[PDB]
């Protein structure tokens, strides 16, 4: 149970962006996209995301870089498939 | 890319007038019959108010007759009875129409205050209604004949006119007429003509009313509305499911009144069509048309007409207007309230075992609340086959589901709320702890914010469904994250009653007890000594302690010493973490100091240490309070021994004054005042007695015979600590209680000579009753008043939210201590604290910048400022902020439940209003220096008199006490003509008299010396001859011009200063001589020829509060007897006398065109007819109107007036509200301004200072080099300022719904949201907080690539 | 003046007409007779008016329509 | 008292107790102002949309709730929609624009 | 001074101005203005102080 | 309020003048109310109900 | 043709109202002739400064 989000508000400021980003991550987990960055103490995706913020390994910048990388991770596999669609000519 | 076709996200609702074709659009069929259902088979009769063919199938995916019942056949229209088979939900959607025989006026555009149909054609309503009822004809397109266009005629007149002109002259009557008018009207041509007209004749009463109309015309044009549409051709019918016929038990039905209305309209319409086909006589077709108009009106809005009643029911049927407007004041379903799933409530209990971050949640409750989640987890792990089976599991409550629930409860917070929600703390988030029983356990420390007594108050619970709601609750609404009142930096988590009594009983010390005098190493064994019973909790014992200080940069120091403290304090220290010095627990620890402990802990150690600290403080508080065995007995309340004596002596006083009045020595009222005075005096005596006999009276011994200290009496410990009770209440317990006033409000001279511990007899109780019921009524009502105030406040602010990070303006207000009269009523520190600087502050010696530019002033910086002598600081405020349509972060401040600078996007208006409104429930001869210091005379002109003293010749004069530190201590106002023993730059001692004057007199004192001459003073006219009877020294009394005889009324009397030669001694340093005229009623002192000196009198002239105060302030209400201020700087004279209102002519020394006003001189004047006065000077006395301050003095002047006054209301009651919030209310309050000079926008208009400023600042560069315009800032009351909102959907909430809807409709307004209320209505993410990002990105994508 | 309620509007608007004198009833009814029967004579002077009646009665005896639709009674 | 998902009202779709299963607690204007002040946007949205007035929102929520996915697909509250129809029933044309 | 503000003259005129008060806008009649005023405070049926 | 005649004052707030007023009201157990009232010009006025 | 503010008093409070005239005395008389029949005691008439 994360009692105070203070240490989390420290890393990423504004405290609203905190809730937004940490939500984004918490769903990056709960929807099964990925797995935690730190031991899950039985903490739910909410608190897991928060802890991830405290450790400074998760924020808007980091998440965006990760995701934008994953877009190419998929473009690589699809490189052959979508290119074979040239029939549009 | 292609724009779009069909449903997607949406923004920007538009509203406008409807067209017959546009109406025929939403209509999927015309209802031709009043019938509803078949009366036997309840199926809908086709082509009726309820129809499947036009609207929708009765049951889902099933055609009426039943040819296609299968979910397969969907987009198929049935052959038999065309009904396409689709969800019955579309019966809530599809609309229909009715084709009206004769045209009909839309009542919303007829009887609205700005009658729209009327002012569009500039036709009076009385006339248009006369035309509609067929009372008279009306011309249209008169052509060149005999007659105007809008002109009206009568029967014989229309006839005669027709006989004279067959064609080329046209006239109609009825609705068709008005339609013809509106249709024929040419907007553009009328515009041209209006322009030429505006230009030809120049008049104020002409061109103003002209331009005002041309504006409305062209606006109506640009709107897209065609005037014809004001007249109804086609009438749309509301979907059936929105006015259902639905069944009921007992076979009975129920239906909306709209069905009765629609039925009437349809029936009458049909009857009209028939009567047309039957070629009925005129009288009949007219009567019918009239009736139809009446019906259509009753349908749209009932009550602008004869108020139709529903079938076999007296109550008037609810029309469509009422369907919109709703009721219970002003809300439509999205404000007043809404029912919400996943929620509950129950009575609340204590739960001292709780941690501040949690609450006991009843087992059954948590089961029912999380039921959906429980299902999910249950069949997620596989304990349940299917969802059905899971339901059956928890329905049975199988033993496993408890643990399954303990899973979902862990990190999932819940929201708790109480009935009177005032400030955001009224709803907080906690962590659920499963508890047996039906009661909710609430952490005691939070009991303060909720204002929840345990007397049976109930608390509602809500479940944060979506993930975002969970994180929102845990990072914002989380209880542990708000420890600080958003109104003021002070902690709201402060220990309440039991706990503070405990810590009090510990930190207390007695004289001689166990272990007294001994010595022990650590508190660790100091606890052992007490627990063993070998040492008493309170005794003075020197003991070693290791206290830490974080003084090293980011680093905790350590030390130790033998401290003189008590066993109790020593034990208490075990809780206090780290950096806090031991000096914090060495005191008596009252409810005040115990708070400052927590505060300092927060501002030093951070959040977490403060939280855990607080939890601990609560636990130890309750524990030791219990161990203390504090109780309340009947003997614990001690009545003074001297009481009866005091009572008897005062009782002798009353009989003395009684004998006096008996002998007529004193008048009835004089006597009454005397008796009440002496009785009140007695009350004070007994009170100040009982408090003494209660307070220190405990007398004890240590090693000697007698040494006396503070009392250990229970009720006293309670009142002293701040646990509960106060000296004022205890006063009612022990000493006699008050005097009571009869309902009239006059105080009775027979007080209550008995107290609660004694018996109150019949009388005393009865007399107390009135005050009691008065009290209950008063508070119960002031609750509602507080609510209303808060509402007006949130309406005026709302959409105001932090937008820009830093606006970057050097503008701000100057923050100084309040210095009220004798001593400081509020320090400089609390004022500047938590705010930012406008610019670099300097030490008394300069070249040194203490605090640079703009930096948040936090505890350290405030301390640094306190180190030096700084007496004031320029602070950036929301009111001075350059940011348009919002407030920049740097300007606002820090304050919040956190100590950091304000976050970008938090809504400041809301919190401001809530903060101002929460405390709202609780509400209702010569100057002698106090401290030691120096003298400062601010804004004064004086002269040295013949006595060697100093006399003041100026009206506005201040006296400041400047101590050896250079900062200000005291401030006073010194009346004109006052003698001083000191002067500017001198030194005084404590209690040395500086200023001296006569309050009953307004001296004429001269600034020079010479002989007194009489110029234009004649007896019988200007002066009256009278001699003193008590002495025999005579003076010629001046006669006022409201009295004087024929010739001498026009002549002003004067005492002119001359010299020995017979010349004229002038005013020092000027071309102007010295002549000081005399006023009315002013009795002269010295006669003609007598010699005088400086500082000598030429003559002598004779002579609310509470919550509604706050309301009257924020509303900018002009008081009853406002003091009038000089309009323009200059020397002012009198004349013309006219009609009881004396003229005042201000003569400018600089310029000319001296301005004259008519002031009712029955009021006493503060000015001098022979003296110059700066602009905004007192020409009289009494409360001053805010409008005046703004107009004359300045924007910052009035912005200071408001805040200072309302703060003067709250601070008198012990309420802490940071100036910030009030300053935001002010910023909104003055938002609009009026233009003076032209060059871009309209002349006399009311446009926003923000809109203006953005426009002129846009025009100061580019555009025209500068074509920019001048304005004047305006002061509008909060209720008036709330009236202006760009969003109409917002306006439909609080304002009158009808009007707003119409007024916006004609102009074709486009509501873009962008605000809070307007968004809440449509159920979209709030354009603030967590959603400010969303609305930002959306706003940016909008109106761009 | 108009008290706005249509009841009084109609009530007064109708009260402007005088009661029919017992002679006037017969006079007006007479005018009616003159008019109607005039349009009837106007019908009878139309050839196609007669021809149509014939062409329809042909369909009546042909069982292509009933008499009740083409007439009710003769003068009788 | 407590409730998760109960019966609703026919006229306006809103939580209402049929079985003496108590309809949801009332969320008033002040109770809204609290969430405003806090700046909890989604809490508010779901409060007046998916948990109450949204006829699709409620069920589309419940499904995600059991599926272990905490989210909301809010849509438009039936109150405002009803108001749209009520206003447009008059001679007033009120449309939603853009995209 | 009350008389100087009085629009009426005789009993009939007063009864009319009264009937056009209690039931304004409909044409006043003698039997009407009489019946009304008599039926208000003087009627054993429609009135009583007990 | 028991049926009968009632003599009230209604001073202060009315008209802001301070000349006050005096009103009488005859309230029966049943039927219309008979009101008599003054005004600033000391003109005696009457109203039913 | 000019404009002057006219302060009118009352029971619970007082308030200012625009009065259009030419002469200050004409403004006074128009203010009387307007408000006096209503019973609003006329305090002061100030010419609008218009800088
Ligand atoms: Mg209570
Ligand atoms: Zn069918
Ligand atoms: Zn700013």
């Amino acid at each position: 149970a994360r009692v105070t989000v203070q240490d989390a508000v420290e890393k990423i400021g504004n405290r609203f962006d905190l809730v937004l980003v940490a939500a984004r991550r918490a769903r990056q987990m709960q929807v099964g996209g990925k797995d935690p960055l730190v031991p899950e103490e039985n903490d739910k995706t909410t608190v897991i995301a928060l802890r991830e913020i405290e450790e400074g390994l998760i924020n808007n910048q980091i998440l965006d870089v990760r995701e934008r990388q994953e877009q190419q991770e998929q473009e690589a596999a699809e490189l052959q498939a979508v290119t074979a669609i040239a029939e549009g000519r | 890319l292609k724009a779009q076709t069909k449903t997607e996200e949406f923004d920007a609702i538009k509203i406008a007038l409807a067209s017959p074709d546009m109406i025929r659009s939403w209509s999927f069929g015309e209802v031709k019959k009043p019938e509803t259902i078949n009366y036997r088979t309840f199926k809908p009769e086709r082509d009726g108010l309820f129809c499947a063919r036009i609207f929708g199938p009765v049951k889902d995916y099933e055609c009426l007759c039943g040819k296609y019942k299968r979910l397969k056949h969907r987009g198929v229209i049935c052959e038999k009875c065309g009904v396409e088979v689709t969800q019955t939900k579309v019966r809530r959607e599809r609309m229909g129409h009715i084709e009206l025989a004769s045209p009909t006026a839309h009542i919303w555009f007829l009887k609205s205050l700005p009658s729209r149909i009327g002012l569009l054609l500039d036709m009076p309503l009385r006339d248009i209604e006369r035309v509609l009822y067929f009372e008279s004809y009306v011309v249209i397109e008169g052509g060149m004949t005999n007659l105007e266009r809008q002109q009206i005629l009568t029967e014989e007149q229309y006839l005669d006119a027709l006989e004279e002109f067959g064609d080329e002259f046209d006239a109609k009557m009825g609705a068709e007429a008005i339609q013809a008018l509106l249709k024929s009207m040419d907007l553009e041509q009328e515009c041209e003509q209006l322009r030429e007209e505006l230009n030809e004749t120049n008049s104020e009463t002409k061109r103003k009313k002209l331009t005002k109309r041309i504006k409305l015309l062209e606006a109506f044009v640009q709107s897209g509305n065609k005037p014809e549409w004001m007249i109804l051709t086609v009438l749309p019918v509301l979907p059936p499911d929105l006015r259902p016929l639905v069944p009921l038990d007992g076979g009975r039905f129920a239906t909306s009144d709209l069905n009765d209305l629609y039925r009437r309209v349809i029936n009458r319409n049909n009857r009209l069509k028939r009567l047309l086909d039957l070629a009925a006589p005129d009288i009949i077709v007219r009567n019918e048309k009239r009736m139809l108009q009446e019906a259509v009106d009753a349908l749209l809005d009932n009550g602008r007409r004869g108020r139709a009643i529903t079938g076999s029911n007296k109550r008037p049927l609810k029309s469509l207007a009422d369907m919109i407007k709703g009721k219970q004041g002003r809300f439509r379903q999205n404000l007043l309230g809404k029912r919400v799933d996943y929620s509950g409530r129950s009575v609340i209990t204590v739960g001292p075992y709780l941690r501040l971050h949690q609450c006991g949640l009843p087992k059954k409750m948590a089961l029912e609340l999380f039921k959906p989640f429980i299902y999910g987890k249950l069949e997620l792990r596989g304990l349940a086959t299917t969802i059905k089976a899971a339901k059956k599991m928890v329905e049975r409550e199988e033993a496993v589901v408890w643990d399954i629930l303990d899973e979902v409860i862990r990190e999932h917070p819940v929201l708790l709320n109480r009935a009177p929600t005032l400030h955001r703390l009224g709803i907080q988030a906690f962590e659920p702890v499963l508890i047996e029983g039906k009661a909710i356990q609430l952490h005691p420390l939070v009991c303060a914010a909720y204002n929840a007594d345990f007397d049976g108050d109930q608390m509602a619970v809500h479940v944060p469904l979506t993930l975002e709601a969970q994180l929102e609750a845990r990072a914002l609404m989380m209880s542990t994250n708000n420890i600080l009142s958003p109104a003021n930096g002070e902690p709201i988590i402060v220990p309440s009653q039991d706990v503070v009594l405990g810590l009090y009983y510990m930190t207390r010390d007695c004289v001689n007890a166990k272990g007294e005098g001994m010595v022990l190493t650590g508190p660790k064994e100091a606890e052992r000594l007490y627990r063993s019973g070998l040492a008493s909790l309170h005794a003075r014992v020197k003991v070693r302690i290791t206290e830490y200080e974080k003084d090293a940069n980011g680093e905790l120091v350590a030390k130790t010493s033998l401290k003189d403290t008590t066993v109790g304090r020593a034990i208490l220290w075990m809780i206090v973490p780290k950096g806090l010095p031991y000096s914090i627990v060495n005191q008596a620890l009252g409810k005040k100091a115990i708070s400052k402990m927590l505060n300092t802990c927060y501002r030093i150690l951070g959040l977490k240490p403060t939280v855990i600290f607080a939890d601990q403080i609560m636990y130890t508080g309750f524990a030791y309070a219990a161990r203390s065995g504090a109780s309340v007995g009947i003997d614990d309340m001690v009545i003074p021994e001297k009481k009866h004596e005091i009572i008897s002596e005062a009782e002798a006083e009353v009989a003395e004054i009684q004998e006096q009045f008996q002998s007529g020595l004193v008048t009835a009222g004089e006597r009454y005042n005397k008796v009440i005075d002496i009785w009140a005096a007695a009350n004070d005596r007994v009170s100040k007695a009982m408090m003494d006999n209660l307070q220190t009276e405990t007398v004890i011994n240590r090693d000697g015979q007698e040494e006396k200290q503070v009392s250990f009496n229970s009720i006293y410990m309670m009142a002293d600590s701040g646990a509960r009770g106060s000296a004022a209440q205890i006063r009612q317990l022990a000493g006699m209680r008050g005097l009571m006033a009869k309902p009239d409000g006059s105080i009775i001279e027979t007080p209550i000579t008995a107290n609660f511990r004694e018996g109150l007899n019949v009388l005393q109780y009865f007399i107390s009753t009135h005050g009691a019921r008065k009290g209950l009524a008063d508070t119960a009502l002031k609750t509602a008043n507080s609510g209303y105030l808060t509402r007006r406040l949130v309406d005026v602010a709302q959409d105001l939210v932090v937008t820009e990070d830093d606006c970057g303006t050097h503008e701000g207000i100057m923050m100084t201590p309040v210095i009220e009269g004798g001593d400081v009523k509020e320090p400089l520190r609390d004022r500047v604290l938590g705010r930012v600087t406008a610019e670099d502050v300097l030490k008394p010696g300069t070249a040194d910048i203490l605090v640079p530019r703009n930096t948040l002033l936090h505890e350290q910086w405030c301390d640094l400022l306190e180190e030096n002598s700084v007496d004031a600081v320029k602070v950036r405020s929301v009111v001075s902020c350059d940011t348009d349509f919002g407030v920049c972060a740097h300007c606002y401040g820090r304050d919040l439940a956190r100590g950091h600078i304000i976050n970008k996007g938090e809504a400041i208006g809301v919190i401001a209003a809530q903060s101002i409104g929460e405390p709202g429930t609780q509400l209702t001869s010569s100057i002698q220096v106090k401290n030691k210091g120096s003298i400062k005379l601010s804004n004064v002109k004086s002269v040295v008199n013949s006595s060697g003293k100093l006399v003041i010749t100026s009206r506005n004069t201040e006296l400041k006490l400047i101590d050896e530190f250079g900062r200000t201590k005291e401030s006073y106002k010194v009346p004109y003509g006052a003698v001083l023993a000191k002067g500017d730059g001198e030194q005084v001692a404590g209690g040395e008299t500086v200023a001296n004057w006569d309050p009953h007199t307004m001296p004429v004192i001269t600034e020079v010396s010479g002989f007194v001459r009489f110029t234009d003073m004649i007896d019988g006219q200007t002066i009256t001859r009278q001699t003193d009877e008590l002495t025999g020294l005579s003076s010629l009394v001046v006669l006022d011009s409201a009295e004087r005889t024929a010739g001498g009324k026009d002549l002003r009397p004067a005492l002119k200063i001359v010299d020995a030669q017979g010349n004229d001694v002038l005013i020092p340093g000027t071309d102007m001589p010295a002549q000081y005229f005399l006023p009315g009623k002013a009795i002269v002192q010295l006669e003609d020829g007598v010699q005088i000196s400086s500082g000598d009198t030429l003559a002598r002239i004779p002579q609310t509060g509470g919550l509604p105060r706050v309301a009257d302030l924020f509303e900018a209400r002009r008081p009853k007897e406002p003091a009038i201020l000089a309009e323009i700087s200059g020397i002012v004279s009198f004349g013309k006398e006219t009609k009881g209102k004396r003229r005042l002519v201000i003569t400018p020394v600089d310029g000319s065109d001296p301005y004259e006003e008519m002031i009712p001189k029955w009021r006493q004047l503060n000015v001098f007819e022979g003296e110059r006065v700066e602009r905004g000077d007192v020409i009289s006395d009494g409360p001053e109107a805010p409008h005046d301050i703004l107009r004359l003095r300045g924007v910052h002047a009035v912005t200071r007036y408001i805040v200072n006054e309302v703060q003067d209301v709250y601070r008198l009651q012990g309420v802490k509200i940071n100036d910030k919030h009030i300053e935001v209310i002010v910023r909104q309050m003055l938002r609009k301004a009026t233009i003076v000079n032209a060059g871009s926008s309209d002349f006399l208009e009311g446009e926003q200072v923000e809109y203006s400023r953005v426009k002129i600042a846009n025009r100061e560069l580019e555009a025209n080099g500068k074509v920019g315009a001048t304005y004047s800032r305006d002061l509008l009351g909060i209720t008036k300022a709330s009236l202006a909102t760009e969003s109409f959907i917002s306006a439909a909430s609080f304002q009158e719904t009808t009007r707003v809807l119409t007024e916006a409709a004609v102009a074709g307004k486009r509501d873009e949201l962008r605000g809070l209320k307007e968004n809440v209505i449509v159920g979209r993410l709030i354009p603030a907080g967590t959603g400010y990002a969303y609305h930002q990105d959306r706003m940016r994508r909008r109106a761009a690539g | 003046g108009r008290t706005t309620d249509p009841v009084r509007m109609y009530m007064r608007e109708m009260g402007t007409v005088e009661l029919l004198t017992r002679e006037g009833e017969i006079d007006i009814a007479k005018r009616i007779e003159d008019g109607i029967n005039q349009v009837q004579c106007s019908v009878a002077e139309y050839p196609e008016a007669i021809t149509y009646l014939l062409e329809q009665y042909d369909r009546v005896e042909a069982e292509e329509a009933r008499l009740s639709d083409l007439i009710t009674g003769f003068v009788d | 008292h407590a409730r998760s998902t109960g019966s609703y009202s026919l006229v306006t779709q809103q939580p209402l107790g049929g079985k003496a299963q108590f309809g949801g607690q009332r969320f008033g204007e002040m109770e809204v102002w609290a969430l405003e002040a806090y700046g909890a946007a989604y809490t508010l949205q779901e409060m007046l949309t998916v948990k109450s007035d949204d006829v699709n929102g409620r069920t589309k929520m419940y499904k995600n709730i059991v599926d272990g996915n905490h989210q909301m697909e809010p849509g438009m509250p039936e109150s405002f929609n009803v108001l749209l129809k009520e206003i447009r029933s008059l001679g007033i044309n009120i449309e939603l624009e853009d995209e | 001074e009350t008389l100087r503000v009085d629009p009426t003259n005789d009993r009939l005129s007063a009864l009319v101005e009264i009937y056009r008060m209690m039931r304004p806008g409909e044409p006043p009649t003698r039997e009407a203005a009489e019946s009304l005023f008599e039926n208000l405070f003087f009627s054993e049926d429609r009135y009583d102080l007990s | 309020r028991s049926p009968g005649v009632f003599f009230d004052s209604d001073k202060g707030k009315t008209h802001s003048s301070g000349k006050v007023l005096y009103n009488a009201r005859i309230i029966p157990y049943r039927g219309s109310w008979l009101d008599f009232e003054f005004d600033p010009k000391d003109n005696l006025f009457v109203r039913i109900d | 043709n000019k404009k002057f503010w006219a302060t009118v008093e009352s029971s619970e409070h007082s308030f200012e109202v625009p009065i259009y005239a030419e002469t200050l005395d004409e403004a006074l008389e128009l203010a009387e002739w307007q408000y006096v029949p209503a019973g609003f005691e006329v305090t002061r008439v100030r010419p609008c400064v218009a800088p």
